[PDB]
C-alpha cells in the first residue's frame, strides 16, 4: 500500500492511464455480462 | 483493359526493382529500396486482383504485407545503422570479410 | 547517487502520507491547476488597461535636472 | 537543369505505355489464329495417340 | 469516388499560387532519431488498425473488441519494453 | 473463392465456386466437374466472353474494310 | 422538383418516389414482395418482367392518385425533397403537410 | 478459456510465457537495486522450462488439438503430421536452448532478448507447421525471418555478425518479395488462398500448358522462396556466410529448427495442394545442384562452421531428392532424413559449442584431439561418419532409404548423382577424422572440459546415433504413418 | 468551371485570414503584456499585414547557392501545398465541402503525416548543419505528437461511426463530444500545439536560444511561405478541434433564437476562440526543452490517449450506446 | 433511427427502379443481339447471343472496366 | 460471431457434453488434475529458484517461475478435464457420475 | 488517359530511384512513386488503402529512410559504379520477365476491344453501400483475427530487435531530476 502510494506520487500519469484502461477493460468484462443476464 | 494495364504496371515495377538490384552493385541502400519497390508491386497486384475478383482476401493480405514490410524496413535500417557504425562506411568492399 | 536515491525515497514517503494527499497531488498535476491560474492572470491583464505611451503625441515624464542637448 | 529532363522522360514513358496499349490491342486481335493453331496441334497429338493405340 | 477530382484541382491551384508567390519578388551519429522513427512506424500501424476497428465496432461484437484488446496488450508489452529499456528518454 | 465481396455483399461468383466445390465433393471422378471449373475460371477472368466480343468486333471491322 | 409532366402525368423521378415511399410500401407491399421473390429466384431481367410491370403499374397509379388528391402539398413536398437531396430531416413541415392530406 | 482455444493451448502458453519472461527480464535487468544482473541464464532456463511445458501440453492433448476444426480451418489445420512435426520442433528447440547455456556465461553474451526471440520464433514455426493457407504461411515465415535477422545481427560490435545480419536481411527480403509475387500470381489466377481450395482447383489439370500460366508462375515463385528458405544451390549463397558470421548458438538454431518447419510447410503446400510433376522436376534439379555443389565447396573449406553449413546444404539436397520423388515412400524418406539430419546436426553443433570454449575456428584447431580428449575425438568421428553415411550409424539409414525411394522413384539419374556425391563428399569428413586421430601437429590446442548441459545432450544424441541401427522400427513406422496421413 | 472558382474562394480568404491571424496574435500578445500591438499602419493596424506582405515582396531576394537549389526552393512550396490541400476538406456548414470524402479524417491524418517533408528537406538542403539538426528535431516532435493526434482521432472515430467530418458533426448534434471528452479535447489541443511548433514546444521560434531553427538560411519568400504554412496549419487544427470536440456548425441548446445565426458564423466563432486559446497559451507559458517535450509526448500523451481509446470503446460496447 | 428511416424509404422504392432498369437492360440487350446477328450472319456456325457459361445461371455481361459503378 | 466446437477426430469415449462451460470444467478437477497443477507449479518454482541464484534475484525468480508454472499447470489441468468431459479421454468416473 | 499518365509518372520515378546518384533524391523519388501508386488506388476505388499507403509508406517508412540516408551523409565515389557494363544483363533479364508477362497475359486475361449502355445495375446492394474501410474492418476483426494478431507479434519482434541493436545509454552523463525537495515543498530559509 505504501509502495503503491509512493509509485502514484512519483508517476501520476502512468497510474491514471492504468486506472482508465482498467476501467475500460472492466466495463465489458463484468458489467456487460451482468446486463446481458439482467436482460 | 484496365486489368491489363494495372497488371502490366505492377509487373513493370517488379522488373524495375529487379533492375535496381542488378545495376546497384556498390550501392546497398538502393538494393533495399528495390526490394521495397518489389513489395509495393506485390501490394498493388494483390489490391487490383481483389478488386477484379470481387474478393476481400487480397485486401486483407495486402494490409498484412504492408505491416510486414514496415517491420522489415525497421529491422533492415537497424542493421544498416549498426553496420555503418561498426565499419564507419557503407561501401560494399568493407562488407566482404566472409568468404 | 545512493544518497540521492534514499533522499528521493524519503521525500516520496513524506509527501505520500495518506490517500487524500496523494489523490490531491495527482489531480493537481493532471488537471493543470497552475497553468489555469496563469491563464487567468493573463486574461486579467488582457482585459486591464494598457500603459502604452502613444509616442509622438504623448511623451514620457522628465525632470528639470535632465541631461539632454549641450 | 533536371526538370526538363524529368518531363522528357515522362513523355517517353507515356509513349512507351501507348506502345504497350498497342501491343495489347494486337494480342487481343490475334488470338483466334493462335486458338486454331493450338487446336490443330492437339488434333495431331490425338491422332498420333490413336495410331499408337 | 468522384470526390477527389476537386482535390486534384485544388493541388494544381495551390501549386500555381505558390509559384506566383515565389515569383513576385523576381518581377521587381544519433540513434534517438532512428528509435523515434521506428516507434512512429509501429504506432502508425497501430492507428491504421484502429481506424477500421473504430468504424466497425457496431458490427464486430465483443469478439472483435477483445481481439483488438489482445492486439493492444501484445503491443503494449512492447511499449513497456520501450519505457523500461530507455528508448523513450532522450 | 471466399464469399466476402468487395462491397460487403455476396461475391461475384462465389456461387460458381460453391457449385464447383459441391461437384468435387460429391463426384466420382474429378473430370466430371470440368464444366463447372471452366465456368468458375470464365467468371474469374472473362476470357471466353472477351474473346467472343473481340471476334465480333474483328468481323465488324473487317466488314467495314 | 416539378413532379408533373406537361399533361398532368406524374414523372417517376426520385424525389417523387422518396416522398411517396411510405404510401407505396403500404399500398402494394404485396407485389413488391413478389417481384423481390422472383428476382431472388432468377436474377435474369427477362425471365419475369411481368412482376416488374405490375410494380410499375402500382407505382404510377399511386403517383397519379396522390397528385390528383393533394397537389399543393405534394408539389411542395417534392420541391423541398429535390432542393435537399432526399433528406427527410431537412423537410419536416412539408412532410407533415403531406401526411395530413393523404393519410397512410 | 472458451473451448475452441483447446486447439491453441501450446501456442497461447508459449506466447504468454514469452511475454512474462520479457517483462521479468527487462524489469530485473534495468534494476539499479541489484548490479544489473546478466539475466540471460535465468531467462534461458525459464524458456527451456516453458518449451518443455508446451511440449507436454501438445503431446498430451493429441486429440484436443483438433477441436474447432471448421473454426480454425481458415487459419490452420492440425492432424497427426503436424502433431509429430511440432513435437520434433519443440524437442529441437529445447535441445538448442539447453546446449547454448555455457556460451552465455563464458562469452558474456548476456542479452535475454536472444531467449525471447528463440521462444517467439519457435511459436512462429509452430504456426507455420499448423498453417493451411497462403496468408498464415507468409506471416509465420516473415515472423521467423525477422527473428533470425535480429539473431544473426545480435552481436552489435562484431563485424562478422553485422555483415552476416546485413546479408541475411537483404537476401531474405528478396526471397520474401519473390514468394509474395508468387502468392499474388496464384491468387490472381486462381481466386483462392486456402490450401483446400487450391487443391480442388488444381487437381485433374497439369500446370504445364497454355492454361494456368499465371498459376504455374505463382507456384514456381513460391517454390523459389521455399528453396531459399532451405538453402538450395540456386539460392544457397546466404547459408555459409551467415552461418559463419552469426554467433554459434544462432547458427545452430538456424541449421536445426527452420528445416523441419519449412519442409513440413513445403509438403503441405506442394505435395497436397499443387502436386504436379513440374514441382518435383524443379526440386530434382535443385537437389542435384545442392548435393553436387555442397560436396564440391565443402571439400575446399578449412573452417568448421563453413564445413557444417555446406554439409547442411548437401543434406538439404538429400531431403530434396526425397521430396522430388513425391510418393508415400518418398515423403516417409523425407521425414526420416529430416529426423536423422536434425539429430546429427544437434550432435555436431553440441560438440562445436563444447570446443567453442577455446575458440575453435579452423579444422586444424581440433588436431591432435585423440590425445587430449579421446572420448570427444571418438564422438566427433562417429558424428562425421554418420554424416558420411556409414552403415552402423543413424545417417546411413536415412541415406539408403532415400536411395531406395529414388530407385522406386524411377529417377535413376537422380540416384546416381546422389550416390556419386555421397562418395565425393566423404573426403572432408575423412579429413576431419584424420585431423583428430592421424596427424601429429607441432603444437596442440588444449580444449577445456564441457558443461553438464551439453554433455548429457551429447551423450544421448551419440547413443541414439550409434545404436539406431539396432531398432529403427519406431521411426520408420512413425514416418510411414505421417506420410500416409498427409492425405487421408 | 465552378470548381476552380470554389478553390480560389477557399484559398485566397485563407491567406487573408492567415495575415489577419498573425496580426491578431500580435495584438492579443501585446494586450496580454500591458501594451498595444500594431496601431500605426492603418486604423488599429488593420493594414499592417498588407504593409508586411508588400515589404516582403519588394525585398530583393538572395540566392544561397547551396548546390540543392531545387530542393531548397520547393520545400516551402511543399508545406504550402500540404496546408492548402488539408484545408480543402474542412466543412463550414451543411454542404460547404469541396470533397465530401467518406474518409475525411484519415485524409487529414495523412496530410499531417506528409507535413514533415518540407521541414526535413529545408533543413537538409541548407548549407548549415545547425538548420539540419533543428529540422530533424522539429520533424521528430511533429512525429510523436501526430501519433498522439491520431490516437485522439481514433477516440472520436469510436464515438462516431462514420469517418467524414460532416457526418461527425451531424452526430455532434446532441452533446458536442466536448462535454463527454473534455480531457481528450485538452490532450488534442496540446498535441496540435506541439504539432505546429506553436506555444510551448516552440523549437524553431527559439532562434534567440541555442536550438536555432530550419528557417535561418531561407530568404524572404521562403520564410514567408513557411510562416504562411505554419499559420494555415494553426487555423486548420483549430478547425479540426472545433469539428471534433465542439460540434462545428452547431448552436448551443438548439434554441430557436440561436438558429437564426447561419451556422458558418458558429464555426467561425469556435475557430476564433481556439485561435485565441493558441495565442493565450503561447503568451502565458514558458517553453519546453527538446528532450523534455519528446519524453512528455512519448510517455504522457501516448499512454493517456491509448487509455482513453480503451475507455471510450469499453463504455460504448458495454451499453447499447453504439452507432 | 433517422438512417433506418432513410433506408426503409429507399427499400420501398427499390422494386420500381429495378423494374425500370430491367426493362432498359432488356431493350439494350435485344438491340445488341440484333446488331450481333446482323453483323455476324455471314460466318457459319455462329449462335445468337450464346452464353459462354454452362448450367444456366445468367450473369450480367462483363464490362471490361474495373468498378464501373463507383464512377 | 458463429463458433463451431466440432472436432476433426471423433471422441473414443462417451461424451458428457460437447462444449462444457469453463466453471463446469474447473469444478470437474479431480485429485489427479490437482496433482498435475501442483507438480507443474512446484517444478517451475524450483527451476526459477535454482536459476535465479547466479543473477541474485531468488525471490523475483521464484515469483516469475510461479506465474509461469501456475499458468502451465492450470492449462494442463483444464486440458485434461475438458478432454475427459468431451469424451476424448478415459472419463470413467464422470461418465459414471453422469449416469 | 489519367491512368496512363499516372503510371508513366510512376515508371519515371522508379527509374529515377534506380539510377539516382544521390540517395536523398532516391528517397524523394520513392515518395513520388508511392504517391503515384496512391493515385492508382484512388482510380481503383480503394480510398482506405490509398490513405494508409500515404500514412505508412509515405509517412513512416519514408521518413525512416530519409532520416537514415541524411544522417549517413553518403559521399559520391563511395557508392558509384558505371551502369553501361550491366546494361546487357539488365536488358536480357528484363526481356525474359517481359516475355513471361506476355505469355501470362496471352492466355488468362484477354483485353476487351470496343459498352456503357449494357451495364446492368442491380440497385439491391446500393441501398446500404459498404465502404472499403467498413468491409475491411468487419472482416479483419470478426473472422480473420489470427492473421491480425500475428502481425502484432511481428511488430513486437521489430521493436525488440531495434532496441537490442540500436540502444546506447550514456555511461556517465548527469540526468536532471525534478522530484527534488526545493521543487516539492521548498521551505524558506534565511541567514539569521
Ligand atoms: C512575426 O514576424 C513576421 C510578420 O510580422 C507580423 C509578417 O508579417 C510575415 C509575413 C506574413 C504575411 C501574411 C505576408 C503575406 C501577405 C499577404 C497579404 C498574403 C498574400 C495574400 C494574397 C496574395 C491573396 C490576395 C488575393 C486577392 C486580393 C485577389 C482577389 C480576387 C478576387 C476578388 C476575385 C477575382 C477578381 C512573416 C513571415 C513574419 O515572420
Ligand atoms: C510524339 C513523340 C515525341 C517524342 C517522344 C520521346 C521523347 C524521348 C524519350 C526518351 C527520353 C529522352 C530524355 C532522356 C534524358 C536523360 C538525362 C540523363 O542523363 O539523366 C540522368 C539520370 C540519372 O540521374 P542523375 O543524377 O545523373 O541526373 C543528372 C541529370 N542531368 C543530366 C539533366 C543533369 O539518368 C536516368 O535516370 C536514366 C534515364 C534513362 C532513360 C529513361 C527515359 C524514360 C523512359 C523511356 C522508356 C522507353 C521509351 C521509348 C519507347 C519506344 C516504344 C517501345
Ligand atoms: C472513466 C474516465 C474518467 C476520466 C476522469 C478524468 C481523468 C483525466 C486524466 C487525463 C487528463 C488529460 C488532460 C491533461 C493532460 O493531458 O495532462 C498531461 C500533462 C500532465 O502531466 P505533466 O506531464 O505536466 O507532468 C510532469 C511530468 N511527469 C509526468 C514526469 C510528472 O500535462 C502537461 O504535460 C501539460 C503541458 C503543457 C500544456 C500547455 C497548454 C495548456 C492549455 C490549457 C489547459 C487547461
Ligand atoms: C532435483 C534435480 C535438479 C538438481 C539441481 C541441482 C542444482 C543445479 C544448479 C547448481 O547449483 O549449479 C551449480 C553451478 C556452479 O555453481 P558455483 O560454481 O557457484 O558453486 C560452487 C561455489 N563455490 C566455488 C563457492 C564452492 O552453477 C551453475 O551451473 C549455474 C546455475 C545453474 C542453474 C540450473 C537450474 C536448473 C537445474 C535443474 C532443475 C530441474
Amino acid at each position: 500500500m505504501e509502495k503503491l502510494k509512493m509509485f502514484v506520487v512519483q508517476e501520476p500519469v502512468v497510474a491514471a492511464s492504468c486506472l482508465i484502461a482498467g476501467f475500460g477493460l472492466f466495463l465489458p468484462a463484468v458489467v456487460r455480462p451482468i446486463l446481458d443476464s439482467y436482460q | 483493359m484496365d486489368l491489363i494495364k494495372y497488371f502490366t504496371f505492377s509487373m513493370i515495377i517488379f522488373i524495375l526493382g529487379i533492375w535496381g538490384i542488378l545495376l546497384n552493385r556498390r550501392n546497398i541502400l538502393i538494393m533495399l529500396m528495390s526490394i521495397e519497390l518489389m513489395l509495393l508491386a506485390v501490394n498493388s497486384n494483390f489490391l487490383v486482383f481483389s478488386v477484379s475478383l470481387d474478393d476481400m482476401m487480397g485486401q486483407l493480405f495486402a494490409l498484412l504485407v504492408l505491416t510486414v514490410a514496415a517491420a522489415e524496413s525497421a529491422i533492415g535500417l537497424a542493421i544498416f545503422v549498426i553496420t555503418f557504425r561498426v565499419r564507419g562506411t557503407i561501401a560494399v568492399e568493407f562488407i566482404n570479410s566472409i568468404q | 547517487t545512493k544518497l540521492e536515491d534514499e533522499q528521493r525515497e524519503q521525500l516520496a514517503k513524506e509527501i505520500s502520507k495518506d490517500w487524500s494527499s496523494v489523490f490531491e497531488r495527482s489531480i493537481n498535476t493532471l488537471f493543470l491547476t497552475e497553468m489555469v491560474r496563469g491563464l487567468m492572470l493573463t486574461l486579467k491583464y488582457f482585459f486591464e488597461t494598457k500603459v502604452t505611451i502613444n509616442y509622438p503625441f504623448e511623451k514620457g515624464p522628465l525632470s528639470p535636472r535632465f541631461r539632454g542637448e549641450h | 537543369v533536371r526538370v526538363a529532363s524529368y518531363f522528357a522522360m515522362t513523355l517517353g514513358a507515356f509513349v512507351f505505355w501507348q506502345s504497350m496499349d498497342k501491343v495489347h490491342v494486337w494480342i487481343a486481335l490475334h488470338q483466334d489464329e493462335k486458338q486454331e493453331r493450338l487446336e490443330k496441334e492437339a488434333e495431331i497429338r490425338r491422332v498420333r495417340e490413336e495410331l499408337l493405340k | 469516388m468522384l470526390e477527389f477530382a476537386p482535390i486534384c484541382i485544388y493541388l494544381v491551384i495551390s501549386l500555381l499560387v505558390s509559384l506566383i508567390l515565389l515569383g513576385l519578388p523576381f518581377l521587381f551519429f544519433d540513434i534517438r532519431f532512428y528509435l523515434v522513427s521506428i516507434l512512429f512506424i509501429i504506432f502508425d500501424l497501430e492507428v491504421t488498425f484502429f481506424f477500421p476497428w473504430a468504424v466497425s465496432l457496431n458490427k464486430i461484437d465483443l469478439f472483435g473488441f477483445w481481439s483488438m484488446m489482445a492486439f493492444l496488450l501484445i503491443l503494449t508489452i512492447g511499449f513497456l519494453y520501450e519505457w523500461k529499456r530507455g528508448a523513450l528518454d532522450w | 473463392a471466399s464469399g466476402w465481396g468487395i462491397t460487403g455483399n455476396k461475391g461475384r461468383c462465389y456461387d460458381f465456386w460453391m457449385d464447383f466445390s459441391e461437384c468435387m465433393s460429391r463426384c466420382r471422378e474429378p473430370k466430371d466437374c470440368g464444366l463447372l471449373r471452366e465456368d468458375y475460371l470464365e467468371c474469374l477472368h472473362h476470357s471466353k466472353e472477351f474473346q467472343r466480343r473481340n471476334r465480333i468486333y474483328k468481323e465488324e471491322q473487317r466488314k467495314i474494310r | 422538383a416539378s413532379a408533373v409532366d406537361a399533361s398532368g402525368n406524374p414523372i417517376p423521378s426520385s424525389s417523387v418516389l422518396m416522398a411517396s415511399s411510405k404510401h407505396i410500401g403500404i399500398r402494394c407491399h404485396s407485389e413488391n414482395l413478389d417481384f423481390l421473390k422472383c428476382k431472388k429466384k432468377d436474377p435474369n431481367p427477362e425471365k419475369c418482367l411481368d412482376k416488374g410491370r405490375d410494380v410499375t403499374r402500382c407505382v404510377l397509379g399511386l403517383l397519379k392518385d396522390l397528385h390528383q388528391k393533394c397537389t399543393k402539398e405534394m408539389d411542395d413536398y417534392v420541391g423541398c425533397m429535390y432542393y435537399h437531396t432526399n433528406e427527410f430531416d431537412l423537410c419536416r413541415k412539408e412532410q407533415q403537410a403531406f401526411e395530413k392530406k393523404c393519410s397512410l | 478459456m472458451f473451448n475452441l482455444f483447446l486447439a491453441v493451448y501450446p501456442e497461447i502458453f508459449i506466447i504468454n510465457a514469452t511475454f512474462i519472461l520479457l517483462i521479468h527480464g527487462v524489469v530485473f535487468s534495468t534494476s539499479k537495486k541489484y548490479d544489473y544482473p546478466p539475466l540471460v541464464s535465468n531467462v534461458g532456463w525459464l524458456g527451456l522450462l516453458s518449451v518443455l511445458i508446451t511440449l507436454l501440453l501438445l503431446a498430451a492433448g493429441a486429440p484436443l488439438l483438433t477441436i474447432a476444426h471448421l473454426f480454425r480451418n481458415n487459419f490452420f489445420r492440425r492432424d497427426n503430421f503436424t502433431y509429430f512435426c511440432q513435437i520434433l520442433l519443440l524437442l529441437s528447440t529445447a535441445g538448442t536452448i539447453s546446449m547454448c547455456f555455457d556460451f552465455f556465461e563464458q562469452e558474456r553474451f548476456d542479452a535475454f532478448e536472444f531467449i525471447v526471440l528463440i521462444l517467439l520464433s519457435t511459436c512462429s514455426m509452430l504456426f507455420m507447421i499448423s498453417a493451411y493457407d497462403l496468408i498464415a504461411m507468409y506471416l509465420a515465415i516473415e515472423l521467423q525471418s525477422l527473428c533470425f535477422y535480429v539473431m544473426a545481427a545480435s552481436k552489435r560490435k562484431s563485424e562478422f555478425s553485422t555483415e552476416a545480419g546485413l546479408k541475411y536481411l537483404i537476401l531474405g527480403a528478396f526471397s520474401s518479395g519473390i514468394l509474395l509475387f508468387g502468392c499474388s500470381m496464384i491468387y490472381g489466377s486462381t481466386g483462392a488462398t486456402h490450401f483446400d481450395q487450391l487443391a480442388k482447383i488444381l487437381t485433374g489439370y497439369e500446370l504445364a500448358g497454355a492454361r494456368s500460366s499465371g498459376i504455374f508462375m505463382g507456384i514456381l515463385f513460391i517454390a523459389v522462396g521455399s528453396l531459399f528458405k532451405i538453402t538450395a544451390v540456386p539460392f544457397h549463397m546466404w547459408a555459409p556466410d551467415i552461418y559463419e558470421g552469426s554467433p554459434t548458438p544462432v547458427t545452430a538454431f538456424l541449421s536445426i529448427a527452420p528445416k523441419i518447419s519449412i519442409f513440413a510447410n513445403i509438403l503441405r503446400v506442394f505435395i497436397y495442394g499443387s502436386y504436379g510433376a513440374t514441382l518435383q522436376q524443379i526440386f530434382c534439379f535443385c537437389s542435384i545442384a545442392s548435393m553436387i555443389l555442397g560436396a564440391l565447396a565443402a571439400m575446399a573449406q578449412t573452417k568448421v562452421k563453413r564445413l557444417l553449413a555446406y554439409s547442411s546444404i548437401g543434406h538439404v539436397g538429400y531431403i530434396c531428392i526425397g521430396f522430388s520423388c513425391g510418393t508415400i515412400e518418398g515423403i516417409q524418406s523425407l521425414l526420416i532424413g529430416i529426423f536423422i539430419y536434425a539429430l546429427m546436426t544437434i550432435d555436431a553443433f553440441a560438440i562445436v559449442l563444447a570446443l567453442r570454449q577455446t575458440r575453435v575456428k579452423y579444422i586444424a584447431d581440433l588436431g591432435a584431439l585423440a590425445k587430449t580428449n579421446p572420448i570427444l575425438a571418438i564422438t566427433f568421428s562417429i558424428t562425421m561418419f554418420s554424416y558420411v553415411g556409414i552403415p552402423p550409424l543413424a545417417g546411413f539409414c536415412s541415406k539408403f532409404y532415400l536411395f531406395f525411394a529414388a530407385l522406386g522413384c524411377g529417377a535413376y539419374f537422380l540416384a546416381s548423382v546422389g550416390v556419386v556425391t555421397s562418395v565425393i563428399g566423404c573426403f572432408y569428413y575423412i579429413r576431419l577424422v584424420k585431423r583428430m586421430f592421424f596427424d601429429t601437429p607441432r603444437t596442440w590446442i588444449l580444449y577445456e572440459p564441457m558443461d553438464r548441459d551439453k554433455s548429457l545432450l551429447l551423450a544421448m544424441t551419440s547413443s541414439f546415433i550409434t545404436l539406431f541401427f539396432l531398432y529403427p522400427s519406431p521411426l520408420f513406422s512413425v514416418t510411414h504413418q505421417m506420410a500416409l496421413s498427409l492425405y487421408l | 468551371i465552378a470548381v476552380p472558382a470554389e478553390i480560389l474562394g477557399i484559398i485566397l480568404p485563407l491567406l487573408l485570414g492567415v495575415a489577419f491571424l498573425v496580426l491578431a496574435e500580435r495584438k492579443v500578445m501585446a494586450f496580454v503584456q500591458r501594451r498595444k500591438g500594431p496601431d500605426v499602419v492603418g486604423s488599429f493596424g488593420l493594414l499592417q499585414p498588407l504593409a508586411d506582405g508588400l515589404k516582403l515582396i519588394l525585398k530583393e531576394p538572395i540566392s544561397p547557392s547551396s548546390a540543392n537549389f531545387f530542393l531548397f526552393r520547393m520545400a516551402p512550396v511543399a508545406t504550402f501545398m500540404l496546408s492548402l490541400v488539408a484545408w480543402a476538406v474542412v466543412p463550414f456548414d451543411y454542404g460547404m465541402v469541396l470533397s465530401d470524402s467518406n474518409i475525411g479524417l484519415l485524409y487529414l491524418f495523412a496530410i499531417s503525416s506528409l507535413g514533415v517533408y518540407g521541414i526535413i528537406t529545408a533543413g537538409w538542403s541548407s548549407n548549415s548543419k545547425y538548420a539540419f539538426l533543428g529540422a530533424l528535431r522539429s520533424a521528430a516532435q511533429m512525429v510523436s505528437y501526430e501519433v498522439s493526434i491520431g490516437l485522439i482521432l481514433i477516440t472520436v472515430l469510436i464515438c462516431v461511426g462514420s469517418c467524414n467530418l460532416s457526418e461527425i458533426v451531424m452526430a455532434q448534434k446532441q452533446i458536442w463530444f466536448g462535454i463527454p471528452l473534455f480531457p481528450v479535447l485538452v490532450m488534442f489541443f496540446i498535441s496540435c500545439l506541439a504539432e505546429t511548433n506553436r506555444a510551448p514546444f516552440d523549437l524553431p521560434e527559439a532562434e534567440a536560444e541555442s536550438v536555432a531553427g530550419y528557417n535561418v538560411e531561407y530568404s524572404s519568400m521562403g520564410f514567408a511561405l513557411f510562416f504562411l504554412g505554419e499559420y494555415a496549419n494553426m487555423i486548420l487544427m483549430s478547425g479540426l478541434c472545433t469539428s471534433l470536440s465542439l460540434g462545428g456548425w452547431l448552436p448551443i441548446l438548439d434554441l430557436p433564437i440561436f438558429k437564426r445565426i447561419p451556422g458558418s458564423i458558429w464555426f467561425s466563432i469556435k475557430v476564433i476562440l481556439f485561435l485565441f486559446l493558441y495565442i493565450w497559451v503561447r503568451a502565458a507559458f514558458p517553453r519546453y526543452r527538446y528532450d523534455q517535450l519528446m519524453g512528455l509526448g512519448w510517455k504522457v500523451f501516448l499512454p493517456l490517449s491509448l487509455a482513453w481509446v480503451v475507455a471510450v470503446s469499453g463504455v460504448s460496447v458495454t451499453f447499447p450506446w453504439l452507432p | 433511427a433517422l438512417k433506418e428511416e432513410k433506408y426503409a424509404a429507399r427499400r420501398s422504392i427499390l422494386p420500381v427502379l429495378q423494374a425500370e432498369e430491367d426493362e432498359r437492360f432488356v431493350r439494350e440487350w435485344h438491340k445488341y443481339l440484333a446488331y450481333e446477328a446482323e453483323v455476324m450472319k455471314d460466318v457459319p456456325g455462329w449462335k445468337v447471343g450464346e452464353s459462354v457459361y454452362n448450367s444456366g445461371r445468367w450473369v450480367p455481361p462483363a464490362s471490361g472496366e474495373l468498378r464501373p459503378d463507383i464512377w | 460471431m458463429n463458433t463451431d466446437i466440432t472436432a476433426s477426430t471423433k471422441p473414443e469415449y462417451p461424451v458428457v457434453d460437447r462444449n462444457p462451460p469453463f466453471t463446469k470444467v474447473v469444478g470437474n478437477f479431480s485429485t489427479l488434475d490437482y496433482l498435475r497443477f501442483v507438480t507443474i507449479t512446484g517444478v517451475s518454482v524450483t527451476v526459477g529458484y535454482l536459476s535465479g541464484i547466479k543473477p541474485g534475484i531468488r525471490g523475483p525468480s521464484m515469483v516469475t517461475g510461479g506465474l509461469i508454472g501456475v499458468m502451465g499447470g492450470f492449462m494442463y489441468a483444464y486440458q485434461n478435464s475438458a478432454g475427459r468431459l468431451m469424451g476424448f479421454f478415459p472419463n470413467d468416473d464422470e461418465v459414471a457420475r453422469h449416469n | 488517359m489519367i491512368l496512363s499518365v499516372l503510371f508513366s509518372l510512376a515508371l519515371v520515378s522508379g527509374l529515377m530511384v534506380v539510377r539516382a546518384k544521390n540517395p536523398v533524391h532516391s528517397v524523394l523519388f520513392f515518395i513520388l512513386v508511392f504517391c503515384d501508386t496512391s493515385g492508382l488506388l484512388l482510380l481503383l476505388g480503394l480510398d482506405f488503402f490509398a490513405m494508409i499507403f500515404l500514412v505508412v509508406y509515405i509517412g513512416a517508412i519514408a521518413v525512416l529512410f530519409l532520416f537514415v540516408v541524411m544522417m549517413f551523409h553518403i559521399q559520391i565515389a563511395e557508392i558509384h559504379e558505371e551502369v553501361l557494363r550491366y546494361l546487357p544483363v539488365s536488358g536480357i533479364i528484363g526481356l525474359i520477365l517481359w516475355w513471361e508477362m506476355f505469355f501470362i497475359l496471352d492466355n488468362e486475361t484477354i483485353p476487351l476491344l470496343p459498352t456503357t449502355s449494357l451495364i446492368y445495375t442491380v440497385y439491391a446492394g446500393k441501398v446500404r453501400s459498404w465502404t472499403n474501410l467498413e468491409t475491411l474492418g468487419n472482416l479483419l476483426y470478426t473472422y480473420y483475427f489470427v492473421w491480425f494478431l500475428v502481425p502484432s507479434l511481428i511488430l513486437l519482434v521489430a521493436m525488440i530487435g531495434a532496441i537490442v541493436l540500436t540502444m546506447h545509454r550514456t555511461t556517465k552523463v548527469k540526468r536532471q531530476d525534478v522530484f527534488r525537495r526545493n521543487a516539492i515543498d521548498f521551505r524558506r530559509t534565511i541567514m539569521r
